[PDB]
């Protein structure tokens, strides 16, 4: 039922506004240990010889690197993505330039994607950056991905019960609830807000009185839109292991300035970045993946806030490999 | 343009705000607080002598009289002239206007302070169809004690000083609400009956504890006019008697608990 | 201590009284039975029940409404009875999700909701004239019915009057345990934080005061039970020491006091004002105010606070930001 | 000065401390020792309010706010401008409330009536302590308590609630709200009933206890009776805070997640998961 004291608390607003984080030490310790498994950086190698664009035969992304640098990248990629499977997960044993295995081509675009993240989305990932480990956590299928319909469990490393299985229709309401921090909110915030940029998440007017021309009948957005973004926010809060107060002063959810924290701005950029990643990198991969990876509508697994953050306000408590692997961004 | 906007920085909701406060204070001040004055008004002073004309504020604070037509004949109009006739045996502790009064004689018999009774009607409260509402079980023979509860008839009454003071002979019941309100008891050693409100009764299986008064004080419990019915004033007289005991039964009960 | 205020020590039994009404005396059904444990903290007699035309009209319409809700709920768990019990609080009947304006919504998107709403409304109207007519049959004032009318009016406000005034059924309250709860945040979020709606404040003020008054009144009557203060009707018509002492308790405490009758007017008025104030608030919401916080800022009422972490410009308004 | 029936009750005695020394009235007000302490604490309190407010930005009653310290000061004294005023005012409030309650027992003893009212008044004093004292003790800072401002205290209720994503799902809250609603209802019903019996109107005659119970039996099949509705009323009102207190104290010290998630104990039973 309950969690024993004490509680660690933080302050995020003026004294008296009851704004901050309320964390259970046990839980933070568990998440810290889980994230500490992040493999250390491989030793640096000194750049010798020609670029690998002139030695190997099929390198299009990492051609700038020397041979020792490049091979260091490959063992890091293996450590982060397919530690248990090894090099052969992406390669033919006797033709390292063969693209015959689907992980090879995906890995190529994953390289372009994570380089893109560390260059174009610094407004969100800052100096920390992301590596393949950030999402994959040492397996080829990342533990926390989303389809166009909600699935349980959130961690696809756990085995589903019969009700949790997506084809069992009696368990839809529960699949949806566990995505929105257990609320009865009847909206899937991922397909509404994170899969593409079609929908606006802001819903509350920026004037005291209702503007004539947007305020009556079919001119009005339905109230469901307000439910929907509540759901998205519940889901965001859960994905980072935090509450509304981390980003908002509930006195006015719609206001910035003194009514918001810098983390709200960063979260704003995170929405934009997740939309880019889904629309332009992860969603088109249904052409390149086997049918066992796709969802029930031929969709590839896509990313949300949880994919990186996994219940922590910074992914892996801020661990970074950025300076250790320049090849992964930012690129001038 | 804006729904609800009015000329020069007014809007509808701002007006309703003012309206709502006005409505509230109107009901509270002009209606409720005057209803509150249907008893005990007009107030009394160190003799308000202006006998020729009334002072203006005493007319303004009162509502127009209302008349209740009572169910078994009669009317009552409130507010009305209702001064306390009875000689109160109290004396002024000091000259200050709000200083307390001291009892001059024996405050239980003299019915002052917590032993005071209201001057209610000397009539018996009636059932919906005219019968006496509060009657003892010798009369109300279709009423019983409920299966499971102590039957107090026979049990002794122990007063505050641990002394057996009498024997419960009967229970008086409310025939309108099906609720026992008094026990009748014989006062040992004086060959009279006395009523006790159940609220002063700790009902045990072997005795009835009564901490409000001493054993000797059961002698002067007000007597009823009749054996088998009681009037509203008598109910006040009886109930007030024990309540007086909470403060007066011993000298030590009036002084500070610490 | 007066133990009679805690529970009845010696219960009484006696023949069941029936007060004759101007009509419907034959429509009382059932035989009274008595509960001993109930009788320790109340009146032991349960039943009989009056059973007029309106009472049945109410049960008819209410059960229709309940059935419409329950079958839609069951449809949400594809009729699995075990998941139905497990997920019951999360299941609901929702108003239209899409904007149809005032158009009658498709059954799969709020038509069923609309119809449950009609049949509940009819049930409330039927029960209302039951509450009213019973009072006149027994020759009593219509005080309760008017208090109850305010309660029904408030439900109509959140259920359909407010949707009508802004012109979208999508703003109705869903049926369901958690779903009707979720609406409160969705509504408050849409309209700029209900803490800044003065009529919310009024409602709360009266709702809390109902706590204050009933605690105060209940405690007062119990403190004067020894003098019969529970027999409040005859203490109105013939002031006894009970209400004398009750009035002097308060007069010496707060400087003024009521009568035994007027405290009931106070309480009746406060409970009424919870629903009247709530109704004004909803009627003004959406129709004439869009964001209650900005309305309070517009009129200089909102408090403000220094930044703690740095003030944060809305990134959407920085030059060259994505949409 | 005096109600027509008042003078016979206005006798000496029933005090808890001081005997005759403070046993007197001033206008209608009984004083007693706890009247004196009440006024003391009130004076001290509203003085400290006024000093604190003048050192602040505005004088608009809606926007004044005396706030507790930052969390970093834990349970120590804070500088007076940055939480000290709030600490002093809280003590003065508790002085005033407890004085007020004890004043009421004295008045009760003098009239020879039950102490039910000061008793009932303990539960809001208790609930105030849950919010300003006990819950900040358990969390370790005074800064978790709420600020003294007409509107600023709502901003604290607001954010506090949203610290747990949807406070409506708090089971202590669910209980508390349900008592708040049914208590308001019952007071309507009770007051409505009493007036309907004494005020049928049209010159028709006043009715009777039997009529009271007959009405409720007829409409809902049961009538709890005259005395009991008052006992139930005090019970219903009091349980608004008595149960809500648990939901408040749980939030933070015994639960750090969102309140909807708490219902996993039910939803996630393996037998139907
Ligand atoms: C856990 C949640 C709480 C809460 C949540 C809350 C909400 C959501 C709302 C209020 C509202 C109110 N609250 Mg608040 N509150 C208040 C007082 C108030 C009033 C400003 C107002 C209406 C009160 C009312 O009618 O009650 C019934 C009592 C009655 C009717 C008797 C009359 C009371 C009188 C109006 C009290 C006025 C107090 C003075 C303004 C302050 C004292 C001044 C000093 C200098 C003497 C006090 C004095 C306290 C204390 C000491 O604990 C308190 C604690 C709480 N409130 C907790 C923090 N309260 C409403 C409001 O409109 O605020 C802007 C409102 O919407
Ligand atoms: C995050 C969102 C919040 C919110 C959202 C909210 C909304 C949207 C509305 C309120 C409203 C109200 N809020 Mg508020 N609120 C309140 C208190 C209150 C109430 C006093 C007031 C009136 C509601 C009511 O009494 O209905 C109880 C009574 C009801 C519902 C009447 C029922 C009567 C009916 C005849 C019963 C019949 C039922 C049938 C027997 C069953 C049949 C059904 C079957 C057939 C299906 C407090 C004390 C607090 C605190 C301490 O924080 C708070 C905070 C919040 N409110 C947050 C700001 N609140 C209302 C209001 O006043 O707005 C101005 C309102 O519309
Ligand atoms: C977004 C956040 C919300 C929220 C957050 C919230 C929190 C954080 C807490 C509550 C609490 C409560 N909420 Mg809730 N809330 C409530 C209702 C309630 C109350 C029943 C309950 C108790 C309030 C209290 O503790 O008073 C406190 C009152 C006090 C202390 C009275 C002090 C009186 C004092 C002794 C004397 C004061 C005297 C004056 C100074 C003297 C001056 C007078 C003049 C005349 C001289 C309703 C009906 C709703 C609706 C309709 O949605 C709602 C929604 C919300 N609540 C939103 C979801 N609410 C409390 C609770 O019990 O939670 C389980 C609570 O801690
Ligand atoms: C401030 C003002 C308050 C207020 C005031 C008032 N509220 C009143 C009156 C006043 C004045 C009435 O006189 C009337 C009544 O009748 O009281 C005895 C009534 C009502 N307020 C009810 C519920 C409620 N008030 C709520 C709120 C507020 N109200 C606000 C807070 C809430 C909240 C908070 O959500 C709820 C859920 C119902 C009990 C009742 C209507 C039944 C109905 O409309 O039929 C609906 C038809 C049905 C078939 C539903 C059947 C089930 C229900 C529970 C009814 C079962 C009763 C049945 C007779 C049991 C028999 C068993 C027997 C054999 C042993
Ligand atoms: C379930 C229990 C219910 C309940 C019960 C009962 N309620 C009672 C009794 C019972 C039994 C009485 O016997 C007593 C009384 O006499 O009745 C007239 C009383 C009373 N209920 C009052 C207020 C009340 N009841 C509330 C709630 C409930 N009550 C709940 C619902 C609420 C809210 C917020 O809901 C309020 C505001 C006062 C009017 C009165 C105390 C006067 C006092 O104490 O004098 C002494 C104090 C003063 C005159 C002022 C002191 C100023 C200090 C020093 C400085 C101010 C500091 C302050 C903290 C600043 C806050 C700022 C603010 C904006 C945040
Ligand atoms: C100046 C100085 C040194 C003075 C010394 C003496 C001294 C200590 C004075 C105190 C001065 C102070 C602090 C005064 C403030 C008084 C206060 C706190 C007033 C608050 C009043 C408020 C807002 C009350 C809210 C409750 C409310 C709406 C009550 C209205 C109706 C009333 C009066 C109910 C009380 C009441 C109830 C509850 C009954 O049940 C009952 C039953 C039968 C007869 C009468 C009554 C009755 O009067
Ligand atoms: C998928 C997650 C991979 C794992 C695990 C390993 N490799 Fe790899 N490799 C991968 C890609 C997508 C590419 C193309 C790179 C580009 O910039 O386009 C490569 C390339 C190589 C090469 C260059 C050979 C050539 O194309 O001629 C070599 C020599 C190579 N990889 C070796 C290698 C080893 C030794 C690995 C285990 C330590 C290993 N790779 C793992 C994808 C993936
Ligand atoms: C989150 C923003 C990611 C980062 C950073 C990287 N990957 Fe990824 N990858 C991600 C998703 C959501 C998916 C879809 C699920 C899936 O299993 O396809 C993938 C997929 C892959 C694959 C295909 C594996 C398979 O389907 O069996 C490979 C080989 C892969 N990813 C490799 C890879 C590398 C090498 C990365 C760093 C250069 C990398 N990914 C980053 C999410 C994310
Ligand atoms: C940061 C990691 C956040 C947390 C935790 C919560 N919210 Fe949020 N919210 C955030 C952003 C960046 C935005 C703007 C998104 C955009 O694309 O513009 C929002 C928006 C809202 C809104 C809408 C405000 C508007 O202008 O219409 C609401 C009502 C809202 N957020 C509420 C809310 C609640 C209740 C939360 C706790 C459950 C919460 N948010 C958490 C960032 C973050
Ligand atoms: C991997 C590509 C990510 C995804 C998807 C999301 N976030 Fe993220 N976030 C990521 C990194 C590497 C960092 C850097 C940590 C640092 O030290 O700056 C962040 C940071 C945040 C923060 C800042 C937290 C703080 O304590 O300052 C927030 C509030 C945040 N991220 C929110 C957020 C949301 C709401 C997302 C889904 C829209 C999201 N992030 C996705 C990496 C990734
Ligand atoms: C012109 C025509 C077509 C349109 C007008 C129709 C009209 C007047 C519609 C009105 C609709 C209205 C008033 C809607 C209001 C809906 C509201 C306030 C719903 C609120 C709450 C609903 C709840 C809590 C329902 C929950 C449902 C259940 C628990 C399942 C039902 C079973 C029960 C036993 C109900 C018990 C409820 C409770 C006592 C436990
Ligand atoms: C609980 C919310 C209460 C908010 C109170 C805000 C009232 C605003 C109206 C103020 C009067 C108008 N004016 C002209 C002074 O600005
Ligand atoms: C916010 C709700 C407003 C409730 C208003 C109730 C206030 C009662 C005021 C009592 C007035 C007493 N007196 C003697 C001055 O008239
Ligand atoms: C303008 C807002 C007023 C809020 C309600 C205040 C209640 C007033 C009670 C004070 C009256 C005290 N008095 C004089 C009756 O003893
Ligand atoms: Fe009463």
């Amino acid at each position: 039922c309950f969690e024993p004291p004490p509680a660690t608390t933080t302050q995020t607003g003026f004294r008296g506004l009851s704004m901050g984080e309320v964390l259970h030490p046990a839980t933070v310790k568990a998440k810290k240990e889980r994230d500490a498994q992040y493999p250390p950086a491989l030793a640096a190698v000194k750049a010798e010889g020609p670029p690998v664009s002139q030695v190997y035969k099929n390198v299009k992304v990492l051609g700038n690197l020397t041979e020792a640098e490049f091979l260091r990248t490959m063992t890091a990629i293996t450590e982060w993505v397919s530690p248990q499977e090894g090099c052969t997960y992406c390669h033919d044993e006797n033709n390292l330039a063969s693209e015959a295995k689907y992980p090879y081509v995906v890995a190529r675009r994953m390289l372009e994607m994570t380089r893109a993240i560390n260059t174009n989305w610094t407004q969100h990932v800052a100096q920390t950056g992301v590596t393949c480990y950030t999402c994959h956590r040492g397996t080829p299928l990342p533990p926390y991905v989303r389809y166009l319909e909600p699935t349980l469990p959130l961690n696809n490393r756990e085995t589903p019960t019969h009700v949790e299985r997506v084809e069992t229709r009696s368990g839809y309401v529960v699949r949806l609830a566990k995505y929105t921090a257990y609320s009865a909110l009847n909206y899937d915030p991922f397909t509404m807000f994170l899969a593409n940029d079609k929908r606006q998440v802001r819903v509350v007017p920026q004037t005291a009185l209702p503007l004539v021309g947007v305020s009556r009948g079919k001119e009005r957005r339905p109230l469901s839109d307000a439910y929907a973004t509540f759901a998205l926010m519940m889901s965001i809060s859960d994905s980072l292991g935090t509450n509304c107060t981390f980003c908002h002063n509930a006195q006015t959810f719609e206001s910035w300035g003194k009514k918001s924290t810098p983390q709200r701005a960063i979260a704003w950029w995170g929405i934009r970045m997740v939309r880019d990643l889904n629309m332009n990198y992860l969603a088109p991969l249904n052409a390149s993946l086997p049918a066992s990876r796709l969802g029930r509508q031929g969709e590839a697994p896509q990313a949300d806030c949880r994919t990186c953050h996994q219940g922590v306000t910074k992914p892996l408590f801020g661990a970074s490999r950025l300076k250790d692997y320049p090849e992964l961004g930012p690129i001038k | 343009m804006y729904h609800g906007a009015l000329a020069q920085h007014l809007d509808i909701a701002q007006l309703v705000w003012y309206a709502q406060w006005l409505v509230i204070w109107t009901v509270v001040l002009l209606y409720l607080r005057r209803e509150d004055r249907r008893e005990g008004y007009p107030l009394v002073e160190p003799l308000g002598l202006v006998k020729l004309a009334p002072e203006d504020g005493q007319v303004y604070e009162l509502p127009y009289p209302k008349t209740f037509v009572l169910p078994h004949g009669g009317t009552v109009t409130v507010p009305r002239r209702r001064p306390e006739t009875r000689e109160l045996k109290l004396a002024q502790t000091d000259g200050f206007e709000g200083a307390p009064l001291q009892p001059t004689g024996n405050p239980l018999v003299d019915a002052v302070g917590p032993a005071s009774y209201a001057e209610r009607a000397e009539v018996v409260d009636a059932t919906v169809d005219g019968k006496a509402k509060i009657v003892p079980l010798r009369v109300a023979t279709d009423f019983s004690i409920a299966e499971g509860d102590v039957d107090p008839r026979g049990l002794p009454v122990v007063a505050a000083d641990g002394v057996e003071a009498g024997t419960v002979t009967d229970l008086w019941v409310d025939r309108s609400e099906h609720y026992f309100r008094y026990l009748e008891l014989s006062v040992a050693g004086s060959a009279r009956t006395a009523l006790i409100p159940l609220g002063f009764c700790d009902v045990k299986k072997d005795k009835i504890v009564v901490t409000s008064i001493l054993s000797e004080q059961f002698a002067n419990v007000p007597r009823l006019q009749s054996r088998d019915q009681i009037t509203l004033r008598e109910e006040d007289k009886v109930s007030a008697y024990y309540a007086g005991g909470l403060l007066y039964a011993t000298p030590e009960r009036a002084e500070s608990l610490l | 201590a007066d133990y009679q205020t805690i529970y009845t020590q010696i219960q009484a039994r006696g023949p069941h009284i029936t007060v004759s009404g101007e009509w419907g005396d034959n429509d009382r059904v059932g035989k009274p039975f008595y509960s001993y444990w109930l009788g320790k903290i109340g009146d032991a007699q349960i039943g009989p029940i009056y059973l007029g035309a309106s009472g049945i009209a109410a049960f008819a319409f209410g059960s229709t409404a309940i059935l419409i809700i329950l079958f839609n709920m069951a449809a949400e768990v594809h009729f699995d009875p075990l998941q139905f019990f497990r997920q019951f609080f999360w299941l609901g009947l929702y108003p239209p999700k899409a904007q149809y304006g005032m158009g009658i919504p498709p059954l799969h998107d709020g038509g069923w909701w609309l119809m449950a709403g009609l049949f509940m409304t009819l049930s409330l109207g039927s029960w209302w004239i039951r509450v009213y007519s019973r009072a006149r049959a027994l020759g009593l004032g219509t005080h309760i019915a008017w208090n109850f009318a305010a309660a029904i009016f408030f439900v109509l406000c959140i259920g359909c009057i407010h949707p009508t005034l802004v012109g979208s059924w999508s703003e109705g309250v869903p049926f369901g345990i958690w779903p009707h709860i979720d609406w409160l945040t969705a509504f408050s979020i849409r309209y700029g934080n209900f803490y800044y709606c003065p009529w919310h404040g009024f409602s709360i003020g009266f709702a809390y005061g109902c706590g204050l008054l009933f605690a105060a009144h209940g405690a007062t009557i119990l403190a004067v039970a020894r003098f019969g203060g529970d027999r409040e009707i005859e203490q109105i018509t013939d002031r006894g020491t009970a209400v004398e002492r009750a009035a002097l308790f308060w007069r010496w405490t707060i400087g003024f006091n009521a009568t035994i009758e007027s405290v009931h007017r106070w309480g009746w008025f406060f409970s009424l004002m919870v629903m009247v104030s709530a109704s004004v608030g909803i009627l003004l919401t959406g129709t004439f105010v869009d964001n209650w916080y900005l309305w309070c800022v517009k009129h200089g009422a909102a408090p403000d606070y220094p930044a703690y972490l740095p003030a944060t410009p809305d990134p959407a308004s920085l030059p060259g930001a994505p949409k | 000065a005096l109600l027509s029936f008042e003078r016979k009750y206005r006798v000496r005695g029933g005090t808890l401390i001081g005997g005759d020394l403070f046993d007197f009235w001033v206008g209608p007000y009984f004083v007693g020792f706890f009247g004196v302490s009440a006024i003391f604490f009130i004076f001290l309190g509203v003085s400290l309010i006024g000093y604190a407010a003048s050192q602040g930005p505005t004088w608009d009653p809606f926007a004044i706010s005396i706030n507790p310290p930052d969390l970093k000061y834990g349970l120590g004294a804070a500088p007076l401008l940055e939480g000290g005023f709030w600490q002093a005012i809280t003590v003065c409030a508790l002085g005033a409330f407890i004085s007020w309650m004890l004043r009421e027992v004295e008045i009760s003893r003098k009239l020879g009536i039950g102490w039910h009212v000061p008793l009932a008044f303990c539960v809001p004093i208790f609930m105030f302590c849950v919010l300003q004292v006990f819950r900040p003790l358990l969390l370790g800072s005074w800064g978790h308590a709420f600020p003294y401002g007409i509107l600023s205290h709502l901003d604290w209720v607001n954010n506090f609630g949203y610290q747990y994503l949807n406070w409506h799902y708090n089971p202590g809250h669910m209980s508390s709200v349900s008592f708040l609603f049914v208590n308001a209802m019952a007071l309507g019903l009770h007051g409505g009933l009493i007036l309907s019996v004494a005020n049928p109107g049209d010159g028709d005659k006043v009715k009777t206890a039997e009529h009271e119970n007959q009405y409720f039996r007829d409409v809902v099949g049961y009538s709890i009776g005259a005395l009991s509705i008052h006992r139930l009323g005090l019970f219903l009102a009091s349980n608004i805070f008595l149960t809500g207190a648990f939901g408040t104290i749980a939030s933070g010290p015994f639960w750090t997640r969102g309140w909807p998630e708490w219902w996993g104990w039910w939803l996630d039973i393996p037998f139907w998961s």
